RNA sequence: GACCCCAGAAAAGGUGUUGGUUGAUAUAGACAGCAGGACGGUGGCCAUGGAAGUCGGAAUCCGCUAAGGAGUGUGUAACA
């Protein structure tokens, strides 16, 4: 299994946290990182969505790589500092992009709907950039 | 409102025959003979065919309450047919937290002794109804088998055992001990 | 046997989670009846036993003596089944015939104790007598006269001190 | 220290209003008669529901306050604080007296003011709620709950009028269209086809 | 130490029931009205409270 | 809105039959919404799956029977939990990919078990706090290397018996593959034909 | 239960039964039972010690769909 199975996720983001986080609690799953490993893991992840950062990690026996899955609430709150249709569009390309979709137009509807947290009349009479993404 | 006619028909299998004496149904099958009279209900019972043996129950000019007796009679007769062909078999599980419940089957399966229910010295003696035989199954550690031809007698015997093992002056949600009817099936499993 | 196994497992998980590893300074902490680190019996009646005692009496029925007692323990406990009719050990739950076989713990450790308990509690004078001779136990006066549960206490106390 | 309402249930006396002859009357317990969005326009709340008494009796000001609060809390829960407007259409103008016993006996027995009640007739409206169409079931339930605060027997009615106006809901909208009605706050103003033509020229322009 | 399967069996007869709020009667779990005359067959029923 | 939903379904099935002349009738097993979406994505490129009420289908086919005959062969066949999949490709390519994209469905408690499963005698790799589940099943385990180990094979679930809750939690605990099943092709319709 | 005065009763209830009013669903398959599914974004936002549909304040969307509430209740510290 790639000599290690540490695919368990993490639900911290923004501040480094370290001791205040749940990483000391869930550390014994790999038993390698501890206080040093979760610090170097969070050092690269402090940017790139300073929000809750629901992230997934892989361990290389001393260091970790922390890929951040593209959660809609994560990216919309991060790209916020308005239509910003081109900004959300360019964020929907590197995504997992499955969405049980039929066209690429369905994905921009999904996250235009997610950003309703008004941006709903766009979904109603949408005609622009339907096949612009692919 | 009084309905002109409310009727229902049951079908009698080949191996069992039904004889009528007015409102007294006699159901005779391979497993024995059952009798039950419905003289407390004013209905018209009739045997329809020599080919397929249909029994028809009619109620003429019945109100709401006495239209409910047509299905009741038909279901009682179907239980009679079921008893004389397959029989009735009620299984009982004895459950206990600490004290095992000891069940001893006395003469010919007619008397049931419950010894150590909740750990008390009193011995319960429950007599089965006539025509009902109790036994201890060899498939489960704590299981009783009640067998008989009349569903009314078999389930009443099972309820006699169930109500005998009753916890008193305690919280019955916590003290769950006793013997309970686990499943209601037949014999010969057809 | 199942009750004994659940308790042994529960103690093992306690001393494995909160305890240190096997490679720790102490070594192995987990208890196993095959090692003889766990006993059974009743302190009120004054009788107790281990796998050690029953291995000793079956070796006698059958240094080098200590070695033969030790490997007998590994056969008295576990999911290994002793055929009564054949009279030999086995690893399979079923016999070649297909009969379900009792495990070694129940068949040749719990069975003598259950036979002793059943005979005394049912007041089978002849069965208790022959069981005493087969188990070659000594019975002094003032205690041979008593019967019932006190007789069970006296018998078990010397058979399994 | 109030008597049971069964002692003042019936309209046995003549009306006894608070006037220059009846002085020393304590204030009625009910002071608020309109709740919810009283400022809502006439066309916002086209549905009207009434609680209508079937008994010629007296309802205490205490009971009107209790039923007003009971209907208000349910309407707020099921419709929001601005989804309705309630109007209590009974005012406690009749003073009931008490002959207070510790002179002794029935000598000089005329009593002092004790409280106020409203005199209600058969078919008279006690309480009204106006709201949107989709809240009809909530109005019926709110008025049903408020019935339990009253002594007699009351019926819940859904009026054919539009809101709190006196015009039928099936001709309200086209009367507004042809300028027979003009909104003014919660109600409408009926403009007849007579008067100075300058008022007519104010309309149609 | 009742096993869960037997524990559910006993709770079918001891715990999984409804209670009349007026006369405390023990009713079947699917009851909508009390079966007893002394409360007037009221529909005011509550679940029998669990030891949980 | 229900009437418009029914009429929209009738327009959907009629147009889809007109466009696609080749289709499978497929009976749905106990397949979840995840399972149907997994099939829908696997077939999204070239095929289309339509499921719905049998009475919806049968009424629509009878109405379209006069416009397009030879559909009456489907009429004494659309029974049970079934649906259609429409494709312009060949029978074998549809069939073998639809049998290749199966799913290891988890063992749900309270469901019959078509398959017989038996746990191997191996270290589970789970922490020594999940022992309670093994004790409920009666499985004798021991702690080796600081993790739970199964000492011997235990026959867990037989064929055609109800899966208990304790077994279901244990299957979802060890993540081992339980009985697995998907949608199975009842029959075919190749421009008015019946095969297996 | 049983006849003016008159010699005892109310609010409120009833899936007892009887009649009436209004409305709704249904051979495009009602209702009830038994049997399957009850999904993705998304462990949606703000709240915090933890609230992942289910203590709460607002919002109440989209795609796949036969259908599945960013949730009716049970339950969990939260999950499950
Ligand atoms: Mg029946
Ligand atoms: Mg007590
Ligand atoms: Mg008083
Ligand atoms: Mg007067
Ligand atoms: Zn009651």
């Amino acid at each position: 299994p790639n000599e290690i199975k540490v695919v368990y996720l993490r639900c911290t983001g923004g501040e480094v946290g370290a001791t205040s986080a749940l990483a000391p609690k869930i550390g014994p799953l790999g038993l390698s990182p501890k206080k040093v490993g979760d610090d170097i893991a969070k050092a690269t992840g402090d940017w790139k969505g300073l929000r809750i950062t629901v992230k997934l990690t892989i361990q290389n026996r001393q260091a970790q790589i922390e890929v951040v899955p593209s959660a809609s609430a994560l990216i919309i709150k991060a790209l916020k500092e308005i239509t910003f249709d081109e900004i959300v569009n360019i964020a929907r390309q590197m995504r997992h992009r499955s969405l049980a979709r039929e066209l690429s137009g369905t994905i921009k509807e999904i996250l235009g709907t997610a950003q309703s947290v008004h941006p709903h009349d766009i979904i109603d009479d949408i005609n622009s950039g339907a096949v612009e993404c692919p | 409102m009084k309905t002109i006619l409310s009727n229902q028909t049951v079908d009698i299998p080949e191996n069992v025959d039904i004889t009528l004496k007015g409102r007294t149904v006699i159901v005779k099958g391979p497993r024995g003979t059952l009798r039950r009279d419905f003289n407390h209900i004013n209905v018209e019972l009739s045997l329809l065919g020599k080919k397929k043996k249909r029994l028809r129950v009619d109620k003429w000019w019945g109100n709401r309450k006495e239209l409910a007796t047509v299905r009741t009679i038909c279901s009682h007769v179907q239980n009679m047919i079921k008893g004389v062909t397959l029989g009735f078999r009620y299984k009982m599980r004895s459950v206990y937290a600490h004290f095992p419940i000891n069940v001893v089957i006395q003469e010919n399966g007619s008397l049931v002794e419950i010894r150590n229910f909740l750990g008390e010295k009193y011995i319960r003696r429950v007599r089965m109804r006539p025509g009902v035989a109790c036994s201890v199954s060899q498939a489960q550690k704590d299981e009783l088998i009640l067998e008989g031809n009349d569903i009314e007698l078999v389930s009443n015997s099972a309820a006699l055992i169930q109500q005998a093992t009753t916890v008193k002056n305690k919280d019955i949600r916590k003290f769950l001990d006793g013997i309970y009817v686990s499943e209601k099936g037949t014999v010969q499993q057809a | 046997y199942q009750t004994f196994q659940r308790i042994v497992e529960n103690v093992n998980v306690i001393i494995s989670t909160y305890g240190e590893g096997e490679s720790g300074p102490m070594g192995n902490i987990m208890i196993d009846p095959v090692l003889g680190t766990v006993g059974f019996g009743s302190g009120l009646h004054g009788w107790a036993f281990t796998l050690k005692q029953f291995a000793e009496m079956y070796v006698a029925k059958f240094a080098e003596r200590a070695k033969k007692v030790e490997d007998m323990m590994k056969k008295l406990w576990g999911d290994r089944y002793f055929d009564p009719a054949n009279g030999k050990f086995s690893k399979s739950a079923t016999s070649p015939e297909g009969k379900k076989l009792p495990r070694t713990f129940c068949q040749l450790i719990l069975d003598p104790i259950f036979k002793v308990f059943d005979a005394i509690m049912n007041f089978k004078k002849e069965e208790t007598a022959k069981l005493i001779e087969k188990l070659d136990i000594k019975l002094d006066s003032e205690d041979k006269d008593k019967e019932g549960k006190p007789l069970l206490k006296a018998v078990m106390r010397r058979w399994l001190p | 220290g109030r008597r049971p309402a069964r002692c003042y249930r019936y309209c046995k006396n003549k009306p006894y209003p608070k006037s220059r002859f009846c002085r020393g009357v304590p204030d009625a317990k009910i002071r608020i008669f309109d709740l919810g969005r009283k400022k809502a326009k006439v066309d916002e709340f086209p549905l009207g529901g009434h609680m209508v008494s079937d008994e010629y009796e007296q309802l205490s000001s205490e009971a009107l306050e209790a039923a007003r609060i009971c209907a208000n809390k349910y309407m707020v829960k099921s419709c929001g604080r601005d989804g309705f407007h309630m109007r209590v259409r009974l005012h406690p103008f009749h003073v009931i007296r008490i002959n207070k016993m510790l002179q002794t006996g029935m000598r000089g027995a005329f009593g002092k003011p004790q409280g106020t009640v409203a005199r209600v007739h058969i078919g008279q409206v006690i309480m009204s709620i106006r709201t949107k169409l989709q809240n009809e079931e909530h109005v019926i339930e709110a008025l049903r709950r408020a019935k339990f605060k009253f002594p007699g027997r009351q019926k819940i009615h859904i009026s054919k009028k539009w809101g709190f106006t006196k015009f039928n809901a099936d001709e309200f909208e086209d009367m507004v269209a042809k300028k027979c009605l003009i909104p003014d706050g919660c109600g409408v103003k009926y403009v007849p086809s007579h008067g100075p033509l300058d008022k007519w020229r104010v309309l149609h322009s | 130490i009742i096993e869960p399967s037997l524990r559910q069996l006993a709770q079918k007869y001891n715990c999984d029931k409804m209670i009349c709020r007026k006369c405390y009667a023990r009713l079947h779990p699917r009851a909508v009205n009390c079966r007893k005359k002394k409360c007037g067959h009221t529909n005011n029923l509550r679940p029998k409270k669990k030891v949980k | 809105d229900r009437a418009t939903w029914k009429s929209n379904y009738f327009l959907k099935i009629i147009q889809l039959l007109d466009d696609y002349p080749k289709c499978f009738i497929v009976g749905a097993d106990n397949v979840g919404s995840k399972q149907m979406q997994q099939i829908r994505m696997s077939l999204r490129g070239k095929a289309v799956v339509l499921m719905g009420k049998n009475t919806m289908m049968r009424k629509a086919i009878r109405g379209h029977l006069e416009n397009n005959p030879a559909l009456e062969k489907l009429l004494p066949h659309i029974r049970g939990n079934v649906g259609f999949v429409f494709t312009k490709e060949d029978l074998t390519e549809i069939r073998d990919m639809l049998l290749a994209n199966k799913v290891p469905a988890a063992a749900r408690a309270g469901a019959i078990a078509p398959c017989e499963v038996t746990v191997p005698a191996q270290n589970t790799g789970l922490g020594p706090e999940k022992t309670s589940f093994f004790q409920a099943l009666g499985i004798t385990t021991k702690i080796s290397r600081g993790t739970i180990e199964i000492l011997s094979d235990v026959q867990l679930i037989k064929t055609g018996d109800k899966v208990g809750a304790s077994e279901a939690t244990l299957l979802n605990m060890l993540n081992i593959s339980p009985f697995s099943f998907g949608l199975v092709i009842q029959q075919v319709f190749d421009n008015g034909s019946i095969y297996n």
